[PDB]
């Protein structure tokens, strides 16, 4: 998890396809 | 930030240009969205978001799913995505198409979130 912060983050918070 | 304040706290205007382009740069392939709670009527809870990067491909009735969902907001919660601060709530398009029609000055877009569309 990271979702909302800073640079190489993932804010979405899940893997797309 | 889904911790701390509201998202202010966090980070200002230029800093979100600046956001944009270190996102623009490593993956391009997702779209720089901003989302914020409804000032005239905070009735919705402080599980503040603040921001989302959406694939191209995810749909609008899609992006509203899991944000609906990520806010705890039940199916008989009332929920709305104001794009631009205008709802955009039934409409099944793809987010990149949303973004081109509504990306501000920076190349950011904006979304604001409310039980209702206005109150105050």
């Amino acid at each position: 998890d990271y979702e909302s912060d800073d640079d190489s983050y993932e804010v979405l918070d899940l893997t797309e396809y | 930030m889904p911790s701390e304040k509201t998202f202010k706290q966090r980070r200002t205007f230029e800093q979100r240009v600046e956001d944009v382009r270190l996102i623009r740069e490593q993956h391009p392939t997702k779209i720089p969205v901003i989302i914020e709670r409804y000032k005239g009527e905070k009735q919705l809870p402080v599980l503040d978001k603040t921001k989302f990067l959406v694939p191209d491909h995810v749909n609008m009735s899609e992006l509203i799913k899991i944000i609906r969902r990520r806010l705890q907001l039940n199916a008989n919660q009332a929920f709305f995505l104001l794009v631009n601060g205008h709802s955009m709530v039934s409409v099944s398009t793809p987010i990149s198409e949303v973004y081109e029609s509504e990306k501000d000055e920076d190349g950011f877009l904006y979304m604001v979130y409310a039980s209702q569309e206005t109150f105050g």
